[PDB]
């Protein structure tokens, strides 16, 4: 046992002011080179310092916890059009969500809005709308096999404001018959 | 310190880089745990983020806001719109460089910010020159044609990553005006 | 630990027979190791190297003992072990050339001129 | 204690702060050199006066010395004082006892005042000639290869045996190279017109080609290219659209 | 202790010995754990540093009477010697990180080979100083010396003397096949007879200019 | 434990000297051989016993190869 224990792979992590034959002690890295777990701890330090400054009104909800992958399942619900446990209809995070999500918050203001099938030019223009709530539809269980949360923001970024374009056109009365045929031209 | 840098760089800042419209992102920067040596890395890494942040935040504000239609040059216009788009196409590598560094983050999240700001290194300089051209733009309130001018000659340019960079834009900016023609012609 | 054990791990280490299939070579080993357990000739650890020393020069690489004077030191250095007379003279009785008399040259006490 | 425990663990934590050294290495001698040249004076009676400083230990310098070299400022040696960089005088190893220390860092500090220099150029240009623009690109495109050495010892740190000699060695076949931009930033600072300071800044690396004529010559030579890229823009435009423009002349015919 | 020592026998001072300018690295501190003989052994060590020392000041101004590229290859020659006295001062403090035993008498042994070199060719450049050599006759001066007396002399100058040939392979390539000279300083025009070395005979630098004469027409 | 560690770190360096030490002395053992042969006399047993063994058991093994 102990000379099956012997066969050890010698010290190079070995300091020059230790002449006593280290093992090794471990380099000690550098400050930011922690940035996963002491980064996590520092963020809820820095809150708690916070709020001993504040008095303790402010009470996080954890918006810390959960991770990565749990939110990227929530947020592709929200694609869906079925909105998240934070929204209705660390920290730095729910500025992230913010922006995608309001895209799902107005997606399902887009769907709501389309409930018909007065007005047939204004009916069949209303399916046409349909037609691209269903490529944004298309677009997501396709494309992510769950991916990372910052290519989602990134990915959605250049078409959410598409989307977020054909809001302004809708209300969210309204033009219809010659008015809305000439209009549209 | 590692994925935080990536959450503030991305345009979705935290509440450690509290965010002015006259400094720009900075660090919280209160600590007898912090030190000069990341502070000088920190602040050239802010430079860039809020570069990221008011390119944007220009294509959002010209892009997204009006169907197609002041009739001042300088606010409104089709040339500017087709600017933007040019702009956003030419932001990115930027994303792809951060999604790429988030990567073998997870992987080992152990590396350091020096790897991060030698990786950076090369947009630190593109940045600011494309920073003047869209800042002159909106300073002279510059109308039509003109502006097609303004940009050009920034695009004789004797760097190859800022004059490459302006030429693409300028290109969607001719072909607006060709399509024009496509018609007046 | 027990030494009896240990005897047969050489058997299997020197033939590449199993354990289950010497049995005689480690039959005629209990034989030679037991009744002969206990020293014969007095312990030097010292007498040792100062004999391979001694070698070393009579066949003349004397930088080569001075080499052997490091290791010693570094022995003495580690001291970790509670016999170290036995493994080098054990190395020294099963020496082979690299690539004459020693009947002059002097031997070790006989434990009869000595304690018994 | 929960953040300074976690702290004490993965970070150093003892000397960019007011805290003393507590790191019992192996003592004797050999790295016990600075109590025991404390205890030599004492002995010779000089007579007293006990310096205070921190007592750092070795390879935190290493880390220092790179992340200075690799071309950020402001750490916690090497302060400039007046515009040319001083080492911290509070600052002692447990061997070499706060004067031959000052000596290597000395030497130290006499490269990292032309990176320094040459740095603060360039963020000079964050803050029509364009030559100088067309001088700091070239500048750069040195820089980016420079600070991937510097980079790549600075992985190594994380895994081996540190210390001052082994390092240096290594950055010497940079070092070397550096010497040459502080001849032609010279010239190219030596300057009135704007066709004499690109002029004047121009000979200069065309005589030092020639006077070789290894791996100072290629240095040279992808500086020469890119500061001679925009005369040849400019000849070029003259010869195919039959004027010349330029902005500002830096052009030494006058029409 | 063993590094302060292995920088000052290196280009650094130290501050146990000290440096001077009519003659440094001089030991002048006391103490009870080495023994009173020790100094004096030292002082035989401290003769080697010396000559270093003086070695990169005079590398450190190059790499009138004494100028040229000729003074930028004679000093590269006296880099390429003291490179293995570079490399065998790393590999000591190798062994001293795992040693703690060893005697000074190791080094002072280890390095005893460039106790004949540096003195020796010390006089070799004091020699191309207080004469103004800076032409064609420091081939001369090599090769006169590079018959040596002693093995490892023998081979150093041999290093420096190659890189001297090796310019004279380009002035009489751009001469004997283009017609040029004159893109170096010197030592219709022709060869100075008097910067010539004796090895080289006065029928075959005839020839040379003959042969590089008839190109230019 | 940590001085137990550095302990097997010193009957590593004692183990290679003895390896130095036997390719000089260019006996027919490997490394984990003698290893065996260092636990039998550290807990005491004949030199000039285990030495008659391993040398006819090297000719015992040249016998039907």
């Amino acid at each position: 046992l102990w000379e099956a224990a012997l066969t050890y792979e010698a010290s190079k992590r070995r300091c020059w002011e230790r002449v006593g034959c280290p093992p090794g002690h471990r380099e000690e890295p550098y400050l930011t080179e922690a940035g996963r777990d002491a980064f996590d701890k520092f963020c809820r330090l820095h809150q708690g310092e916070l709020q001993l400054l504040a008095g303790g009104v402010l009470q996080a909800p954890q918006p810390v916890l959960v991770k990565e992958c749990e939110l990227v399942k929530d947020v592709l619900n929200v694609l869906i059009g079925v909105v998240s446990a934070t929204f209705s209809l660390p920290e730095s995070i729910s500025s992230l969500l913010s922006e995608v999500a309001e895209y799902g918050t107005c997606y399902t203001r887009l769907s709501h809005f389309s409930l018909q099938p007065k007005g047939l030019v204004f009916q069949a223009f209303t399916s046409g709308l349909r037609r691209y709530l269903q490529y944004y539809r298309a677009c997501v269980l396709s494309t992510p096999p769950t991916l990372s949360l910052l290519t989602i923001g990134f990915l959605f970024k250049k078409l959410g404001r598409q989307l977020r374009y054909l809001a302004e056109l809708c209300g969210v009365a309204f033009p219809t018959g010659v008015k809305l045929l000439s209009y549209l031209y | 310190m590692i994925h935080e840098l990536l959450l503030a760089l991305s345009g979705y800042p935290g509440s450690i880089f509290t965010w002015n419209k006259r400094s720009g992102l900075q660090v919280s920067q209160d600590f007898p745990f912090l030190h000069p040596s990341e502070t000088s890395v920190l602040n050239r890494l802010c430079r860039l983020g809020t570069d990221y942040i008011r390119f944007t935040e220009f294509i959002e504000q010209y892009t997204g806001h009006v169907q197609q239609q002041q009739g001042q040059g300088g606010l409104h216009g089709i040339y500017l719109r087709a600017f933007c788009t040019g702009l956003d196409s030419v932001l990115q590598p930027y994303r792809q460089a951060l999604l790429d560094l988030e990567q073998e983050f997870l992987g080992d999240p152990h590396l350091s910010i020096s790897h991060v700001n030698y990786f950076l290194d090369q947009f630190q300089l593109l940045f600011p020159s494309v920073m003047v051209v869209v800042e002159q733009i909106k300073s002279q309130k510059i109308h039509g044609c003109q502006i097609l001018e303004t940009v050009y000659k920034h695009s004789c340019g004797g760097l190859p990553p800022v004059r490459s960079a302006l030429e693409k834009i300028l290109a969607v900016c001719h072909g607006v005006m060709y399509k024009q023609l496509s018609a007046w012609m | 630990k027990s030494p009896n054990v240990l005897l047969q791990n050489l058997c299997c280490r020197i033939l590449g027979r199993s354990e289950a299939d010497v049995a005689q070579q480690f039959q005629y080993a209990v034989r030679v190791i037991g009744s002969n357990f206990a020293p014969t000739v007095e312990r030097d650890e010292f007498l040792v190297a100062e004999k391979i020393k001694k070698e070393l020069i009579r066949q003349r690489r004397e930088a080569d003992a001075a080499l052997f004077s490091e290791l010693h030191r570094k022995l003495h250095s580690q001291g970790v072990l509670k016999n170290k007379w036995s493994i080098l003279y054990l190395l020294l009785s099963l020496s082979e050339d690299p690539r004459s008399y020693a009947t002059l040259f002097a031997q070790a006490l006989p434990r009869d001129a000595h304690s018994t | 204690p929960d953040d300074r425990s976690w702290l004490e663990h993965h970070v150093v934590h003892q000397y960019w702060t007011a805290r003393p050294s507590q790191f019992p290495h192996s003592l004797h001698l050999h790295s016990n050199l600075a109590a025991v040249w404390d205890q030599h004076l004492y002995s010779s009676d000089p007579l007293y006066v006990p310096d205070d400083r921190v007592l750092v230990t070795e390879t935190q310098v290493i880390r220092e010395t790179l992340w200075l070299l690799s071309g950020v400022k402001k750490l916690f040696i090497f302060q400039l004082i007046d515009g040319k960089v001083t080492v911290r005088n509070n600052i002692i190893v447990t061997h070499l006892t706060h004067s031959c220390l000052r000596s290597v860092l000395e030497q130290i500090a006499a490269y990292g005042q032309v990176v320094f220099r040459l740095q603060e150029f360039i963020d000079e240009v964050m803050g029509p000639f364009r030559t100088y623009q067309a001088f700091m690109w070239a500048l750069y495109k040195y820089f980016i290869s420079f600070k991937e050495e510097l980079a790549e010892i600075e992985k190594c740190i994380i895994n081996t045996t540190i210390t001052l000699a082994i390092v240096v060695d290594k950055l010497a076949p940079r070092l070397s190279q550096l010497k040459v931009l502080h001849k032609v930033f010279s010239t190219g600072v030596a300057e009135t017109r704007n066709v004499v300071r690109a002029s004047h800044l121009l000979n200069t690396l065309y005589k030092a080609i020639l006077e070789y004529d290894e791996q100072t010559v290629s240095l040279l030579f992808s500086l020469w290219v890119e500061t001679v890229r925009p005369y040849l823009q400019t000849v070029d435009e003259w010869i195919v659209h039959g004027h010349l423009w330029d902005g500002a002349r830096e052009f030494i015919i006058q029409r | 202790m063993i590094h302060e020592l292995l920088l000052a026998l290196s280009g650094y001072p130290g501050s146990i010995f000290t440096w001077n300018k009519r003659s440094g690295l001089q030991v002048s501190q006391d103490f009870p754990f080495l023994h009173p003989s020790e100094t004096s052994v030292l002082n035989r060590l401290c003769r080697l540093g010396t000559d270093y020392i003086r070695f990169t000041e005079f590398i450190e101004q190059y790499t009138g009477g004494l100028h040229g590229i000729y003074l930028r290859a004679f000093c590269t020659g006296l880099d390429s010697v003291l490179q293995p006295y570079r490399q065998a001062l790393l590999d000591l403090e190798q062994e001293f990180l795992g040693d703690p035993h060893l005697s000074i008498s190791h080094v002072n042994y280890f390095l005893d080979q460039f106790q004949l070199l540096f003195p020796s060719v010390m006089v070799v450049v004091e020699q191309i100083k207080s004469q103004k050599i800076h032409g064609c006759q420091i081939l001369e001066t090599v090769y006169k010396h590079s018959c040596g007396g002693l093995p490892p002399v023998r081979s150093a100058l041999e290093k420096i003397l190659a890189v001297c040939h090796g310019v004279m392979y380009k002035q009489l390539s751009a001469w004997m096949l283009h017609g040029l000279l004159l893109d170096q300083h010197e030592e219709q025009f022709s060869l100075r007879v008097e910067i010539l070395p004796s090895y080289i005979p006065v029928r075959v630098a005839e020839k040379i200019l003959f042969v590089g004469e008839s190109v230019q027409m | 434990a940590a001085a137990a560690a550095a302990n097997l770190n010193a009957v590593r360096e004692t183990m290679d000297v003895l390896l130095e030490i036997s390719r000089i002395l260019n006996t027919g053992l490997d490394m984990e051989t003698l290893s065996i042969c260092v636990r039998l006399c550290e807990q005491g047993i004949n030199p000039e016993a285990l030495s008659s063994v391993i040398k006819e058991l090297r000719k015992a093994t040249e016998a039907l190869k």
